[PDB]
């Protein structure tokens, strides 16, 4: 008896978990690489997008949207996806 | 927060 792959008695397909909206999910990107100079901060890399969660000062709470890490981050290091030149 | 007067930006 020759070899072969799996093969169930039925088949189906649909789109995957593709996202929506943006109005209340501040996607920023890191302008530069950062490595928590002082306590309670995220360490991110240049071109890490992050979902900002609080924005009330020069430092913002965010989550690395590539890796689901969280922390405060420097707003000078960073920039809204909606505000890029690309 | 405003814990520090921002980090020192890179060499660019």
């Amino acid at each position: 008896g020759p070899l072969g792959s799996p093969g169930p008695n039925s088949h189906n397909s649909n789109t995957p978990g593709i996202r929506e909206a943006g109005s209340e999910d501040i996607i920023v990107v890191a302008l530069y690489d950062y490595e928590a100079i002082h306590h309670e901060d995220l360490s991110f890399q240049k071109g890490d997008q992050m979902v900002v969660l609080e924005e009330s000062g020069e430092w913002w709470k965010a989550r690395s949207l590539a890796t689901r890490k969280e922390g405060y981050i420097p707003s000078n290091y960073v920039a809204r996806v909606d505000s890029l030149e690309t | 927060h405003s814990k520090y007067p921002l980090p020192p930006l890179p060499s660019l």
